[PDB]
């Protein structure tokens, strides 16, 4: 969803 | 049946808990930081969206970023955490 987005550590 | 208890790599043994606070499985840890389980894992360690816990093996993990206050994983806004798909250790 637009709930969370993939992101680089 | 040894297990990982935070930095999971894939090939990890680890201890898959219900917890109710988040109202979802993850990945039980030393560390502060969220490992949701994945919800396309559920099926393969046969948890349906009420056993306690599960031996699972990391497969894949991703690092997530909540981006509204009401989520799926109980997690404030802004929020940074992981979900990890995990098969049956045997
Ligand atoms: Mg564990």
């Amino acid at each position: 969803s637009s709930e969370f987005e993939v992101v680089t550590p | 049946e040894k297990i990982a208890i935070r930095d999971f790599q894939v090939g990890d043994l680890v201890l898959i808990i219900l917890d109710e606070r988040h109202d979802n499985y993850v990945l039980f840890t030393v560390s502060p930081t969220l490992y949701f389980l994945h919800s396309e894992s559920l099926p393969a360690l046969d948890l349906k969206p009420r056993r306690p816990w599960v031996l699972g093996k990391v497969m894949e993990k991703e690092y997530c970023q909540a981006k509204k206050a009401q989520n799926r994983f109980k997690v404030p806004l802004g929020t940074k955490f992981y979900r990890v798909k995990a098969v049956s250790w045997n």
